């Protein structure tokens, strides 16, 4: 279990205790516990790449003190 | 009264892709990088490559329509536009969310295109201008944490392709937004840091510093809020020149100049319209240098520097909300 940082919609940082085996869905559920954003509205960016549902944090090499960036979807067309 | 600038026809809710494709067509070095990669792939095929092939086809289509309009501007009455059908096909192959005719995120489709170009480059290199995306859009962040108990420092290096700044605290400038992103923040309370030197939960200071810098800075504006998700339509006061030295690991004299804006129109976040503004950088194509083209799908308007800068202001409350800002290194 490791601690990671999430920079949220106001720029304000929160923490999460996660496993390298947790999935992006579980990370998004914890973010919902802390922020109130449904996991289907969440986009998580780590090191420039968006984290895909169905993968794990170890797939992305996210370790202690890695920072996710939380954005939403602004739909247009 | 048509300008010699090729718009893109909306193929059904596809302005998210159109405005990104315009910003990329006018990004300095992206056309040349795609042409180089396509030369490589075509020699390899005469001896995953479909994003490059279909971007190259779109780029040549835009170039040839511009040339034919400049040759016979009479065969062109209503609009000078083309369709990105093949490239939308390629995006639906690369990512099934673009199947159909729904509305999407411009920053997300930009991230998809650039990520796939980078994967193609890494494939070509591993098999063997193979660092197009890394040189144009990628930088280094140094993410420093200071325990407020023991006052020890831990660092991380992370890549970035854009800076996601807030537009609202919960008139403000882009500098305020970048400070909210990178100035020292103090994480406390429920968000205490776990220090391994203390083996305890502590309060901590986090700060970010730009280490290596791209040639193009993309600012992703978080123009959305949670209470229940809403859109923030009040913009920041956006500058024409930008320096990031206040948040850099070293002194720099490298400043940046705004060259492209993607705007969102709509009172919600679940729908709307994307438009792109682009700064222009054969003699007929120099009465436009320094002027701003507004790309509304197949319609192309021109605008002066000062009028464009005014239309961005929060005081003249705009209906197009800035969403992506593009700054290139001067
Ligand atoms: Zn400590």
């Amino acid at each position: 279990s490791m601690q990671i940082f999430v920079k949220t919609l106001t720029g304000k940082t929160i923490t999460l205790e996660v496993e390298p085996s947790d999935t992006i869905e579980n990370v998004k559920a914890k973010i919902q516990d802390k922020e109130g954003i449904p996991p289907d509205q969440q986009r998580l960016i780590f090191a420039g790449k968006q984290l895909e549902d169905g993968r794990t944090l170890s797939d992305y090499n996210i370790q202690k003190e890695s920072t996710l960036h939380l954005v939403l979807r602004l739909r247009g067309g | 009264n048509l300008l010699p600038f090729v718009g893109l026809n909306n193929l059904g809710n596809t302005s998210y892709l159109n405005s990104i494709l315009q910003v990329l067509y006018f990004c300095p070095g992206f056309k040349s990088g795609v042409k180089h990669l396509f030369n490589i792939i075509s020699r390899k095929k005469e001896a995953s490559y479909e994003l490059i092939c279909s971007l190259q086809s779109l780029i040549i289509s835009v170039e040839q329509l511009q040339a034919s309009f400049l040759l016979n501007p009479e065969k062109y009455t209503d609009e000078l536009a083309t369709q990105p059908r093949r490239l939308l096909n390629t995006l639906r192959e690369l990512n099934p969310m673009y199947e159909g005719y729904l509305q999407h995120d411009a920053q997300e489709v930009l991230q998809c295109i650039l990520g796939n170009i980078q994967e193609t480059c890494q494939l070509l290199k591993k098999e063997e201008g193979f660092e197009l995306v890394e040189k144009l859009f990628q930088g280094q962040l140094v993410l420093r944490t200071r325990c407020l108990e023991c006052e020890s420092l831990t660092e991380r290096r992370e890549d970035f392709q854009d800076i996601s700044v807030p537009v609202q605290e919960d008139m403000k400038t882009l500098r305020w937004a970048i400070s909210q992103f990178a100035s020292v923040e103090r994480i406390v309370g429920e968000d205490k840091y776990f220090c391994e030197n203390c083996h305890h939960y502590t309060e901590a200071e986090r700060s970010l510093l730009f280490d290596k810098m791209p040639e193009v800075i993309t600012i992703h504006l978080k123009c959305f809020a949670a209470s229940g998700l809403s859109k923030i339509n009040t913009p920041l006061l956006t500058p024409l020149k930008l320096s990031l030295e206040e948040w850099s690991t070293k002194p720099t004299n490298d400043s940046y100049g705004l060259f492209a804006v993607v705007m969102h129109s709509g009172i919600t976040i679940s729908s709307g319209h994307y438009t792109a503004s682009v700064k222009v950088t054969v003699q007929s194509l120099k009465e436009y240098e320094g002027k701003w083209l507004l790309f509304d799908d197949s319609e192309v308007k021109v605008t002066e520097e000062k009028d464009f800068l005014n239309s961005l202001s929060p005081s003249t409350s705009p209906t197009s909300t800035p969403y992506l800002l593009f700054y290139k290194k001067l």
